[PDB]
């Protein structure tokens, strides 16, 4: 057997399709240097495999979410570059050998060892406690990882945030699928629970009282009241705060006077 | 006024970014107020082609 | 001077 | 729907990476069809429009396969350079043909199938694209 | 602060990382080049002189913004003149652009042939982008694979 | 502490100099098994980046490598011009194998991870690579 | 039959002017890939028959008045840039 044959079979057990053979490629004849060499080489097209399961049997059922969305359909942007490399290397094969494989594949020997370990941390996690188990992966420090899951929680934290400033500047929640970690029950003491599984691991368990307290000011100016209208992040919620409450006071001083009903209340029943 | 002087600095880094100014966010805040002061702009055309000049002899 | 010559189109050649 | 043949004796490394490129064409052969169908009067004044903006990307399809076969003849096309080109047509029609195959399940016709495209933007709320 | 607004202007040019010399020595650059010009027309008008060779190598409608914020501008003179001098300096979709299928009143047009021209341009330099990245690649990385022993490796240059 | 075995029947001009580049592979079988074990979250985010960082350079040993098999084919590479070849990767492959050994030896994550780095900075004062 | 020379007869099949002859225009050897993209340009040329036809023979008998002129001499400013295409 011919080492450019070997080369020939590589190439394709990058993907999936296999004599290198299906849990390692067990390959079966040759030299002893050849037969080990292809094992690592073929063992890192099986891990394209465990990557390729979740965003295929994850990308047929319905009910996995909107944030389990942009997570399957952000494991393909870090696919197709996958794909593009492979393009380049078969154009060679027509030349590079086996210990040129190596210094080549180092590299995507390494992202395709994180994400095909970030699809198994989160596996049951759906909705905002699937952006909260993406983000448990950033406390890394290796400089290559952490600015690699620091993009991907860029874009499975977008939905996250979709919702976020739709529940605060219009306070109309609408998710078929139970994600936000605001519940609603089919106007104060009741109809709005916190849910304490779904909040996000970058939001601060105080934080997200401040939300959950300016969709409920919101919705009760509506429907009750009969009336119509990082850092950054930490100042639009208290930008959306000290403006929503000053001002539903105002509703309720000037449209029913609440606080002359105190009074009165107090010079008839007390 | 902060805020007016916040709109009129947000609209002109636009007009810096169509015309392929290198000009960053920062940089341009340090030569607004720089040319708020009153120095004469065709001098700083080319303190900042030097700066970036210099800049890349290093790497 | 719809009836008159007039110049040609350049819209026939793949300008 | 449709299904497809390849070769009773072809290599086996080739055969598993064709129908990873066919489903782009199976899905193409859904959108033409639903083209040249809704577009007949009897349905409605939106399911024409919809026709019609659906056929501009179909156009924008045969653009992308007349710059490969310009590009296959200097050679410079190798199979698995194919299989990453055609990854921006993969994802769009991949689109249309669940919204082509998702009007006409239930017929809808006016504003029932105006509903069905402000849903279904609704669930790609982390997509982007 | 004017003495100051030039040493932190000195420190966002410098990239970062022997960042306390080198700052030193920079300021020397920025007043040695400051007072050449020193010892040695409108305004908008310099940018409509630039609109112009906007417009005729295409891309029209970004022409048409530049004017149309010069325009808001006026209701500061002297840093739009900074600009135009720099332009060149610099490092080097939407489908409700043409699309004559959508619309509420389109006018009558005919064949045009000049939008489809423009719309495989569009497309042929995408497959000249993603080629040119493989040849920039695999030749980044071959350049090293294929050398003398102990070229390319920085841990053998100690 | 890896131990290896060479040949009953061979020449002993040559297994002198076997000898004599093994303690790079040696070396090399200890730094692997460091990144492949102190990536563990369980360690401190010091002993991850010091794993990443002394990643780098195994990728550029492995590029040494290739270039020596590439050279290797038009036989210019005899096995007196190979001892020459690697010396700087005997020398690199010295170091690592030596923290590798020093951090887990005494169990250091955080701080004491970063004053070794300091220590065995200073004892080099002279070397200079 | 090399691909340059269905090129040529596809440029005139888009007029009505038949390889390929004459209601789908049969082609009539070659690979299937061929034959079957041509089959489906050919036609786009028989169209232009249908359309041509009438202009032609509502073009003679002078009984179909006066609106019917200015609809089929307006046929004809949407065929001359039919014909600026095929220039091209």
């Amino acid at each position: 057997i011919t080492e450019a044959a070997l080369v020939r079979d590589i190439l394709y057990v990058f993907q999936g399709i296999d004599n290198i053979k299906m849990n390692c490629y067990k390959v079966e004849n040759l030299s002893r240097s050849l037969r080990d060499t292809a094992v690592r080489l073929s063992e890192l097209g099986w891990l394209h495999n465990k990557i390729r399961r979740y965003t295929d049997q994850r990308s047929l059922d319905r009910s996995f979410g909107l944030v389990g969305q942009s997570f399957c359909a952000a494991l393909h942007q870090e696919l197709r570059e996958y794909y593009r490399l492979l393009s380049v290397l078969h154009s060679q094969l027509q030349s590079l050998t086996l210990r040129r494989l190596l210094v080549w594949t180092y590299d995507p020997k390494i992202r395709l060892k994180t994400l095909a370990a970030l699809v198994d941390h989160c596996q049951g996690r759906k909705g905002g406690e699937l952006a909260s188990a993406v983000h448990a992966y950033t406390k890394t420090g290796d400089p290559y990882m952490r600015s690699l899951v620091q993009h991907i929680l860029s874009l499975v934290s977008h939905p996250v945030l979709s919702f976020l400033y739709r529940w605060i500047y219009d306070g109309e929640l609408e998710d078929t699928y139970h994600e936000f970690f605001v519940a609603s029950d089919p106007l104060w003491h009741d109809k709005y629970t916190l849910r304490k599984s779904m909040i996000p691991s970058f939001m601060t368990m105080d934080q997200s009282r401040k939300v959950l307290l300016i969709g409920k000011s919101i919705n009760f100016l509506h429907q009750v009241c009969h009336d119509q209208t990082e850092n950054a992040f930490q100042g639009k919620i208290d930008a959306a705060y000290f403006e929503t409450s000053k001002y539903l006071l105002d509703v309720l001083n000037k449209k029913y006077s609440l606080l002359d009903h105190m009074q009165a209340m107090r010079r008839y029943l007390l | 006024n902060l805020n007016a002087v916040r709109e009129t600095m947000d609209v002109l880094l636009e007009i810096s970014r169509i015309l392929n100014t290198g000009l960053d966010m920062e940089t341009l805040s340090i030569c607004v107020r720089l040319c708020e002061q009153g120095i004469n702009p065709e001098a700083l055309s080319s303190v900042i082609k030097e700066l970036r000049k210099a800049t890349e002899a290093l790497k | 001077a719809t009836l008159f010559a007039q110049a040609l189109p350049r819209d026939a050649h793949s300008t | 729907s449709r299904t497809f043949l390849v070769d009773p004796n072809l290599d086996l490394s080739i055969r598993e990476l064709v129908h990873r490129i066919l489903p782009v064409a199976a899905s193409y052969s859904a959108v033409t069809r639903f083209i040249e169908e809704k577009s007949s009067f009897e349905y409605g004044q939106v399911n024409h429009a919809l026709a019609a903006a659906m056929r501009t990307l179909v156009k924008e399809h045969l653009i992308l396969v007349s710059q490969l076969e310009q590009l296959h003849r200097q050679g410079l096309l190798s199979l698995q350079k194919l299989w990453f080109y055609i990854q921006p047509a993969m994802r769009t029609m991949d689109i249309l043909a669940s919204l082509a195959t998702s009007v006409d399940k239930g017929e809808c016709l006016g504003g029932s199938t105006l509903s069905l495209l402000h849903d279904r933007s609704f669930s790609y709320t982390g997509d982007s694209q | 602060s004017i003495t100051q607004l030039f040493d932190d202007l000195c420190e966002a040019l410098l990239p970062a990382a022997n960042r306390k010399r080198a700052k030193r020595s920079l300021k020397k650059v920025a007043y040695n080049a400051l007072f050449t010009n020193l010892f040695q027309l409108p305004a908008r008008n310099k940018i409509l002189m630039l609109s112009f060779d906007l417009r005729v190598g295409g891309l029209g409608p970004k022409a048409d913004r530049l004017e149309e914020l010069v325009e808001e501008l006026e209701a500061v003179g002297s840093v739009l003149d900074l600009l135009v001098q720099l332009a060149g300096s610099g490092p080097p979709r939407d489908y409700f652009l043409n699309n004559k299928h959508v619309g509420r009143n389109v006018p009558y047009s005919g064949y045009d042939c000049d939008d489809l021209s423009v719309f495989e341009m569009d497309v042929q330099s995408l497959i000249s982008r993603e080629e040119c990245l493989c040849h920039s690649m695999i030749q980044e990385t071959l350049q090293v694979m294929e050398a003398a022993p102990g070229t390319g490796l920085p841990t053998v240059g100690l």
